């Protein structure tokens, strides 16, 4: 159902995304209102609602008079404020943002990871290869819930015992299975994460190992070693991070798949490069569909005033549907150049995790192509429920093998 | 108002301590006595190890207050 006026549509609710089509909802924003005042609805303020690409990336890059430090999702946004502004990475600006980025970009650049690319390549393959065997499954519970998440905990440092109950976790803290889930629930599950790190980071602070924890815990910004809590919150931000986003993004890499069979071709047959496909499956899949900010100061955009202390809300599955930059925007084109999304977004807070991002994608992407010949769906699928985050949370697929191929592997 | 256990006047020191604050109420919720996140898990995690008592966050959610916390790691 395609939905036709603007002023009954509510964003801040998880059911919209569920049960409308907002293609035109989205293109009616992008052509006559550019810059778009959100209602309030029930306590939450109204907020801005950004949907052009120029406009989503202009106000990413300016974190001069526009802030991470009160939220950086609707969640935190409509809230008031993050409790972990100053001092988790996302929701924080100025000179303690580039320090704590320049700490984490020494273990999370394309240098530090390619140890870690390596066994990405291998795991995802066996997962792959295992699936296509048995023909019929799950594959976002037996493929895809396996990898993003592990690599990071590999990263972290985080005992493999622990990992199935942290995903558990992870499914309520932003997103949730259920459609009808309460923000209690979704407060309970995120401090959950707090509370299991806090135990972990203790742990390494006493007896340091040579994980990423490790590599905080001895490390400083500004001639001062960081706090155990400023530890502890990054930690949420990277198994959040690591996990979510890019698990929805390789799951709806094969559901645009069964749709697009030409495209699948064109992928199993080596007629497109591993590079230029990943980021039309990063843009097709535009797995966090907004992140937001606070205006610090007065600003005209369209004609139009945003007050200091207004929300904008940034909307990157509009921005990566703008025809003004894509031409036929709703084409899943794998040979699509140029391919300049804002999936990862943009500027001083762009995407830490987006190399990690990709070689997750990529390995899925150059597994599938060698392994198998094609897949179909079935039995219906389960969409996941948030106003943030968009994906599924499973998907039954029966995998048509590549015989041949598979044979060879088994050496 | 007073506490009333060696319990209720520890746990309370323990609000104080994590609210950066003094002179807590015995009965009042901790949300409204401005409480965020990691503040609450450092609560938690104290009141676990100190009292050797498992306490679900859950329960802690419920009942937020010095008073209500004691009855509960007493029961
Ligand atoms: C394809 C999957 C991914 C998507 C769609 C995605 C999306 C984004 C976006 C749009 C931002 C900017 C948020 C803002 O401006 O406030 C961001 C930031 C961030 N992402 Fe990702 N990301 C992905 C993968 C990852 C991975 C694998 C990690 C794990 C390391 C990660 C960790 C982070 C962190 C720590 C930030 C904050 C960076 C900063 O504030 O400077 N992301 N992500
Ligand atoms: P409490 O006071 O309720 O707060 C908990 C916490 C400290 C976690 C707080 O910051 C909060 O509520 N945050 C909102 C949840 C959140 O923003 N999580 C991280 C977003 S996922 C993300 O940024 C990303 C980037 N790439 C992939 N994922």
């Amino acid at each position: 159902p395609i939905p036709d006026d603007i002023s009954t549509i509510n964003l801040t609710d998880p059911r919209t995304y569920e049960v409308n089509d907002l293609s035109e909802y989205w293109r009616q924003l992008r052509t006559t209102r550019p810059l778009y005042w959100h209602p309030p609805v029930g306590d939450a303020p109204g907020f801005w609602v950004v949907s052009r690409y120029a406009d989503v990336m202009a106000l990413y890059k300016d974190n001069k008079k526009l802030t991470s430090e009160k939220g950086n999702v609707l969640v935190t946004l409509l809230a008031g404020g993050d409790s972990a502004a100053g001092k988790m990475l996302a929701v924080t600006d100025g000179a303690m943002h580039r320090g704590l980025r320049n700490v984490l970009l020494k273990s999370f650049s394309p240098q530090a990871l390619k140890p870690i690319v390596d066994q990405i390549r291998v795991n995802t393959t066996r997962l792959v290869v295992d699936a296509a065997r048995r023909g019929e499954c799950d594959f976002a519970a037996d493929v895809a819930e396996q990898i993003p998440l592990n690599t990071i905990s590999d990263l972290l440092g985080v005992p493999a015992a622990d990992r199935e109950f942290l995903l558990k976790l992870n499914k309520s803290a932003l997103s949730s299975e259920d459609a009808d889930q309460s923000a209690t629930d979704a407060w309970l599950a995120r401090n959950e994460i707090l509370l299991y790190f806090s135990e972990l980071v203790a742990e390494r602070r006493a007896k340091p190992t040579e994980d990423v924890i490790s590599v905080l815990a001895n490390s400083m910004v500004d001639g001062k070693p960081l706090t155990e809590e400023v530890i502890v919150l990054n930690c949420y931000s990277l198994i959040l991070g690591g996990d979510e986003t890019s698990r929805l993004s390789m799951i709806d890499s094969v559901q645009t798949f069964t749709q697009y069979p030409d495209q699948w071709e064109l992928l199993r047959d080596g007629k497109v490069t591993l590079e230029s496909a990943t980021e039309e499956v990063l843009r097709w899949a535009t797995p966090a569909m907004h992140f937001g900010r606070r205006a610090v100061t007065d600003m005209e955009l369209h004609g139009q005033v945003i007050a200091a202390g207004d929300v904008v809300t940034l909307w990157n599955n509009s921005a990566n549907r703008d025809e003004e930059v894509f031409a036929d925007p709703y084409a899943f084109d794998l040979n699509r150049s140029p391919n300049k999304h804002i999936t990862f977004g943009y500027g001083p807070h762009f995407c830490l995790g987006a190399y990690l991002g990709r070689a997750e994608v990529h390995a899925l992407l150059d597994a599938l192509r060698t392994y198998t010949t094609g897949f179909e769906i079935t039995g219906e699928p389960q969409r996941i429920h948030s106003n943030f985050l968009t994906g599924l949370s499973r998907l039954p697929v029966r995998i048509q093998p590549n015989e041949a191929a598979i044979a060879a592997y088994d050496s | 108002r007073e506490p009333r256990n060696e319990t209720e006047s520890r746990l309370r020191r323990i609000f104080e301590e994590v609210l950066h604050s003094e002179d807590v109420d015995v009965e009042a919720n901790f949300f409204e006595l401005g409480g965020h996140s990691l503040q609450a898990t450092k609560l938690v995690s104290r009141i676990r190890s100190e009292f050797d008592a498992e306490l679900p966050l859950r329960d802690f959610f419920e009942h937020p207050n010095v008073a209500g916390l004691a009855v509960l790691i007493g029961g």
